[PDB]
RNA sequence: GUUCCUUAAAUAGGGACCUGUAUGAAUGGCUCCACGAGGGUUCAGCUGUCUCUUACUUUUAACCAGUGAAAUUGACCUGCCC
RNA sequence: UAGGGUUUACGACCUCGAUGUUGGAUCAGGACAUCCCGAUGGUGCAGCCGCUAUUAAAGGUUCGUUUGUUCAACGAUUAAAGUCCUACGUGAUCUGAGUUCAGACCGGAGUAAUCCAGGUCGGUUUCUAUCUACUUUAUUCCUCCCUGUACGAAAGGACAAGAGAAAUAAGGCCUACUUCACAAAGCGCCUUCCCCCGUAAAUGAUAUCAUCUCAACUUAGAUACCCACACCCAAGAACAGGGUU
């Protein structure tokens, strides 16, 4: 039974799971894009959310410094995480990253997905563009909204 | 190809449609509020051999409740969300009445259900637990069933889906002692033993075996009510209710022998705020329930 | 355990020829507005994804050629500029990544 | 501000209406009684109204070990060695009885749960039953009486040597050796401290609780 | 929960529980349909190789909330009618045994301290 | 087996007796300070063996991709009671 | 005179191209030749305690030691620690404490080897589910006014009814106690709803009385559950089920 149980299983235990999560977070902070299975993808996204929150809490804080040092073994990535990814998103609240599913792999045929912070400099991924506003149903809804506005 | 409403809509029409649906639902609820102001059908008095309509609430959680005798009594919380009558069918045994529960969005529903709910002035509901009633009590469909239907000092039976444990083994599905762990177990620590003797070349139907535990409808009898809230529409049922938090439950009247004629002071059809009744306070307390804000009791 | 008798071709078919094991026909395939290689709902296109992957590969190659050895990653953002295109006056401190060829029909 | 830890709700995913009703009931109950501020390790004095006892009002003194539960199920265990034997009563902070809840000494200690006093000599638990309280000065910081408590020999009842509990109040230099310390540290889990996904942010919840308390007090 | 074979700590002023012995006085059988025993239930205790009755006066595990919880299995000797054996009880007795006032009246009057 | 102790409860163990009519003194008999993964009992401490078990990690377990078989098979359209 | 093969024996009908054996752990299905709770007659039945006979399978048949034991002895109980068949139930659910084996002794028989319906030390317990069959339908001890009454000479001490807490099993929950930690649980809490065929008594004919009637007759004599793409889930192996304002 696993009712209301969060955090899935990955490696040979919680230690290996957190190690893989830290490695993926470091690789993402380095390249800003990684292909991982959907489970690990969402786990890394949820972890990077709190990581960005901590980085935004403050740089002089010792707790945030320790968290960054423990979650970034590359060392050289902590200054970047603190002085590039923190001020750039100083206007947003908690909405960061971007989840997009990859079709399939070539060997094990895994359900991979993409991860990347909003903005950045890498090319933009083909986001799922919704239907245009000049279609039939869209025009009908626009006319209905106009009629409702004219009524009141 | 399978399509959905949130597909061919732009980023400027989704919130507009959401607000439109919310406003329509609110208007329908406001119109269905006042029941007696339309056609409440003939209201008959209470009789010995008759029943009344129940409720469909939401099991919030559990909290303790003390009494003047200085004892602890477990009490649950059932929120009566909406809860309205859908239809009514007479005599193939006794008169029935359909009642709704929690509200559900009108997008992931069937076409027949959508049409049936459009024919009436209410939105679609989640579950539909039909109750048994006599011909004496008959309220027009669509009327609201507030939480004031029940009163303190009455036994109520609750039934709903239990917390399913999945395809569990035997020790959890039936409480078997099973084999020990040593002297001299090697492959048996939670498995069962024999099945049905030896000469029996088959297995007797109904033999306790591993399977899906829970996730079934179970009824409870002998649960007393201690308090009823009129503002938030909450019920205080003693004991535990089968199910999980925020789970729809079926509420009605008890069937015990000693608790079959005490429905004299209770309303025969349902609670009608449009009175001719005088509004009730924040909540009605029992004679043995220690109300909050009162001084510390003393046995002197 | 051991089979007491031999299974039949009929039972074998009934076991394997059931709709449960048969592959189900999915209807999540749609045409992509760009290129045109029938993508899938809730999934990115294959050609566009491969193009973005190649672009990221080239960008990383150029970054490594510029940064040199490992253990770098400065504390300044980046700006990818192709042939020509005068750098904007806004991104002054952001180091430029001089790229070849022209801009594609999807980079903005 | 202080804000008792019994008002903040758990990290569950239930309906906020239940927690609202629980907080309203707790406020209505406190309107009669008082329930002053107190942390773990403070000497209290509960006066229950037991019926079967020499007199309805029954007093008792002890140190608060832990305060678990939420809503009306808020309780606290009071330990006190009287006549050599140790007694532990679980008084609930929301009962129809309990005439008064006086406070003798406001303390905090280092650990959030003094459950290790069972495996310790009675010297660190014997206290007078008829001792007068002490004033905490006109609004002063909570004094943290940092002190090491001597424990009984190795035979314990919960293995307080492991770091999973995090006590930092047991003198391990006068009881345990180096091999035992190493065996206990072997069970350490450094990945639990840096697990940001395990914390429970209770800032907005605490603000809403304080706003509701202020609104109830205004009425 | 004083079950069978439980090193119970005797607390009486008699020559049985106070006298030394090469073995701790372990329980025998609980006078109840179940093996578990709470406060107020009778139990047979073995002292000096005998089989004398006794009475549960508080258990080590915590039962309800209002009642107390001792660190040792306090027990007071008793006879068939009871008719307690000891003469003075120094340790405190919980207030739960005062609900009878008929089955064990002398035990409450002989007790000095109370919770 | 008689009898005392050992457990409140002892075909278990130890202490003295032989109608041991089939024990017995290099087919070696009886004591004895050391020692035996040899065979038993037992005083203070215990470990979920039990009273009454659960929660968690790994392999295992369930689906997706492939290499991919043993023992065995008279054919099976393969039920219950008398 | 009638029914059984629970025990010891008679023959060896299938089984030596294998029915694997006694016990122990859990799991139980059926039967009364019934220990009781349910209902009665008799009694060497004044009442509690006793015995016999009729019906009852809705239930249970404790905790431990010596003992390999199925058997037998002992301490505390309870209305109770019953019997039999199910391959002397259950080893493709588990162990071998003896029993079927290879080694060594103790007493004896035997030149010797060797043997004991005599004892001891330890003595590999293998199988990937092919098919049949299966996988969620009530009760009781104690206590109290009755009562220390009826009974009874005195001791002693009744049924029936009502009220309060506890005991097997079944159905639920984490908010209070505990393992704990956005869960699941028990050591904690709630509920469990109607009989059971053998006798006790009128009027009345065979047999005008009398007669309870394998004559015609008058009294003690089922209700409730369930029924309109993609993400998350208290639902879950997939599927299936609920939600996505
Ligand atoms: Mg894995
Ligand atoms: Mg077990
Ligand atoms: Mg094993
Ligand atoms: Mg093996
Ligand atoms: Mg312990
Ligand atoms: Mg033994
Ligand atoms: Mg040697
Ligand atoms: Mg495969
Ligand atoms: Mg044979
Ligand atoms: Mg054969
Ligand atoms: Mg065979
Ligand atoms: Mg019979
Ligand atoms: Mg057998
Ligand atoms: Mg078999
Ligand atoms: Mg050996
Ligand atoms: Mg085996
Ligand atoms: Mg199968
Ligand atoms: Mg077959
Ligand atoms: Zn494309």
């Amino acid at each position: 039974i696993s009712h209301g149980r969060v955090f899935r299983r990955m490696g040979l235990g919680p230690e290996s799971r957190i190690h893989l999560l830290r490695n993926l977070l470091t690789g993402l902070v380095r390249h800003e894009r990684i292909e991982a299975p959907w489970a690990r993808v969402d786990e890394m996204r949820g972890y990077a959310e709190k990581l960005i929150d901590y980085g935004k809490l403050g740089d002089t804080n010792e707790r945030a410094m320790r968290m960054a040092d423990f979650w970034l073994t590359e060392k050289d990535l902590i200054p970047k995480l603190f002085q590039v990814l923190a001020p750039r998103y100083k206007d947003q609240t908690g909405g960061y990253t971007r989840m997009l599913q990859i079709p399939n792999r070539s060997l094990d045929r895994a359900k991979m997905a993409v991860i990347e912070y909003k903005g950045n400099c890498l090319p933009p991924l083909p986001l799922p563009r919704r239907d245009s506003h000049l279609t039939l149903l869209n025009q009908l809804l626009q006319g209905l909204r106009q009629d409702l506005r004219q009524s009141q | 190809s399978g399509t959905w409403w949130d597909e061919h809509l732009s980023e400027e029409n989704v919130p507009f449609i959401k607000q439109l649906v919310s406003d329509e639902d609110k208007a329908q609820l406001a119109s269905k509020l006042c029941p007696l102001k339309d056609e409440p059908w003939p209201i008959h008095p209470w009789e010995p051999g008759s029943f009344r309509v129940g409720l469909i609430a939401l099991k919030l959680g559990m909290m303790p409740l003390w009494t003047k005798d200085g004892q602890k009594h477990v009490v649950t919380l059932l929120q009566v969300q909406d809860c309205h009558v859908l239809k009514y069918t007479s005599k193939g045994k006794m008169a029935t009445l359909s009642v709704g529960g929690k509200t559900v969005s009108r997008f992931r529903k069937a076409t027949s259900i959508l049409e049936f709910y459009r024919e009436l002035g209410l939105p679609p509901k989640q579950t539909v637990k039909i109750f048994n009633i006599t011909d004496n009590a008959a309220i027009k469909p669509g009327t609201p069933l507030y939480a004031a239907h029940f009163r303190p000092g009455q036994y109520v039976d609750v039934t709903a889906k239990t917390i399913g444990k999945g395809f569990q083994g035997v020790m959890k599905r039936w409480g078997f002692k099973g084999q020990p762990a040593t002297h001299g177990q090697t492959k048996t620590h939670r498995r069962p033993g024999a099945v049905a003797t030896g000469d029996i070349g088959r297995v007797w139907p109904g033999t306790k075996m591993p399977g899906k535990m829970g996730n079934i409808y179970r009824t409870e009898y002998g649960l007393k009510v201690w308090r009823i809230n009129t503002k938030h529409n909450i019920i205080y049922v003693n004991g535990s209710v089968p199910g999980h938090k925020n789970c729809l439950v079926k509420v009605k009247d008890s069937k015990l022998p000693a608790y079959k004629d005490l429905g004299k002071n209770l309303p025969f059809p349902t609670y009608f705020p449009d009175g001719d009744e005088e509004e009730l306070p924040e909540d009605l307390y029992d004679e043995n329930v220690c109300q909050p804000g009162a001084p510390s009791i003393t046995f002197a | 355990a051991a089979p007491k008798n031999r299974r039949t071709i009929e039972v074998n078919r009934c076991r394997r020829r059931n709709p449960q094991k048969l592959i189900k026909v999915k209807n999540n395939i749609d045409v992509c507005p760009e290129c045109g290689h029938l993508k899938q709902k809730h999934v990115l296109c294959a050609y566009c994804y491969e193009k973005v992957c190649k672009e990221t590969a080239e960008i990383r190659r150029q970054i490594g050629k510029q940064e040199g050895g490992p253990f770098k990653a400065p504390t300044i953002e980046t700006v990818v500029l192709y042939t020509g295109e005068t750098p904007s006056e806004q991104d002054q401190g952001k180091r430029i990544i001089e790229r070849d060829r022209k801009r594609p029909s999807w980079f903005t | 501000r202080f804000l008792s830890p019994e008002f903040i709700p758990r990290r569950g995913r239930t309906d906020p209406l239940k927690f609202q009703i629980e907080r309203k009931d707790m406020l209505e109950r406190r309107k009669v009684l008082h329930i002053p501020e107190f942390y773990v390790g403070s000497i209290l004095r509960v006066t229950t109204a037991d019926p079967y006892a020499s007199g309805k009002i029954s007093q008792f003194l002890g140190i608060c070990i832990q305060r678990s539960g939420r809503g009306l199920g808020a309780t606290f265990i009071l330990r006190n060695v009287i006549e050599g034997q140790g007694v532990e009563i679980c008084f609930e902070l929301y009962n129809p009885r309990v005439q008064e809840i006086q406070v003798v000494k406001l303390e905090k200690r280092l650990d959030d749960s003094l459950l290790y006093l069972r495996d310790a000599l009675p010297e660190y638990s014997t206290f007078d039953v008829n001792m007068k309280p002490v004033v905490q000065e006109p609004n002063q910081k909570v004094p943290v009486n940092e002190l090491k408590v001597k424990m009984k020999p190795k035979p314990w009842s919960k293995r307080w040597e492991r770091p999973n509990f995090n006590i930092k109040g047991i003198r391990f230099d006068l009881c345990l050796t180096e091999q035992q310390m190493k065996e206990a540290q072997k069970w350490n889990q450094p990945w639990l401290e840096f697990d940001m996904m395990r914390e429970y942010d209770t800032s907005k919840i605490e603000a809403a609780i304080w706003k509701e308390i202020e609104a109830s007090k205004r009425s | 929960a004083i079950q069978k074979m439980t090193r119970v700590r005797v607390v009486d002023n008699s020559a049985l529980g106070n006298s030394p012995y090469h073995r701790a006085p372990r329980c025998i059988h609980v006078y109840k349909k179940n093996g578990v025993g709470k406060v107020g239930d009778q139990i047979l205790l073995a002292i000096k190789g005998q089989k004398k009755k006794a009475l549960i006066v508080g258990h080590c595990m915590p039962g309800p909330r209002m009642t107390p919880r001792f660190d040792s299995n306090n027990v007071v000797l008793i006879e068939d009618n009871g008719n307690p054996v000891g003469t003075r009880i120094k340790t405190p007795i919980p207030t739960s045994l005062r609900k009878r006032e008929g089955e064990y009246s002398k035990v409450l009057a002989i007790a000095q301290n109370f919770v």
